[PDB]
């Protein structure tokens, strides 16, 4: 069971960052906005005001 | 059995759901995670990259 | 045979313990430990504030409970009547908006 | 005779495990990890706070 779960964390970088999100939430708000913003900008969405 | 419990705690990290009302940048952690999950899912849809 | 079985049992137990300690080192990095500390402090401050509020409210309720069952009956009646008046007023307001 | 040979291999492996367990206990202590700071201990503490808000309401 341990070998399977370690392998799963080494292959999926996005899941590793997900697991670090709560750390960013309590330490660095700017980083949290940045990390989540970079991932949203990359996704082109034309916001109308 | 105890070692199995420890392995489980390491994988789920339950301490992230312990403060729900705490807002940072006008949003809760859950909201942030949700934003993350939507963004990750949008990226995965664009990047044909069928997960 | 007895010595061999003893050596096998000890080796299996040590493997299991090693693997447990490796998982714990991977889970509690210095950065995370700091966060876990912040979360504790907020939770502990909440537990302390709520324990104090619970103690004050329980002290006031104890003064009314001392006026007997008869008073409680009266309070229940009063409360029932206020609830019916509130319902009737609410019904009258809704009939006036409908005069087309 | 086969078991006696296998017993020697097992004793060597046991000595190897004892060495890795010390090295890991030393790394956890340097990270400032205490028991009340664990997931299990902190969850337990959050569950106690919810229970107390319910009692206060």
């Amino acid at each position: 069971d341990l070998q399977l779960k370690r392998k799963m964390l080494e292959s999926n970088k996005l899941q590793q960052i997900e697991k670090q999100l709560y750390v960013y939430f309590f330490q660095n708000e700017e980083q949290l906005k940045s990390i989540v913003g970079k991932l949203e900008a990359q996704t082109g969405g034309g916001s109308s005001a | 059995k105890e070692v199995q419990a420890t392995v489980m705690d390491w994988w789920e990290q339950p301490v992230q759901l312990c403060l729900p009302s705490e807002e940072r940048g006008g949003l809760t952690l859950r909201q942030w995670r949700e934003r993350w999950t939507v963004a990750v899912t949008a990226l995965q849809r664009a990047t044909g990259s069928r997960s | 045979n007895a010595e061999y079985l003893e050596a096998k049992s000890n080796a299996l137990f040590l493997k299991l313990r090693m693997e447990e300690l490796q998982v714990l080192t991977d889970c509690y990095t210095p950065e995370k430990v700091l966060v876990h500390r912040q979360i504790r402090d907020t939770l502990e401050a909440g537990v302390k504030k709520e324990k104090q509020e619970l103690s004050t409210s329980r002290q006031i309720l104890s003064s009314y409970e001392f006026l007997g069952p008869e008073f409680e009956g009266l309070v229940q009646e009063y409360t029932r009547l206020k609830d019916k008046i509130k319902d009737n007023r609410w019904m009258l307001q809704e009939l006036s908006k409908s005069l087309p | 005779e086969i078991r006696s040979q296998n017993m020697k291999k097992l004793k060597d492996k046991s000595e190897e495990y004892k060495y890795k367990i010390h090295a890991a206990k030393d790394q956890l202590s340097s990270a400032g990890m205490e028991e009340p700071l664990t997931h299990r201990s902190l969850v337990s503490l959050s569950e106690t706070l919810t229970e107390l808000k319910a009692q206060s309401m």
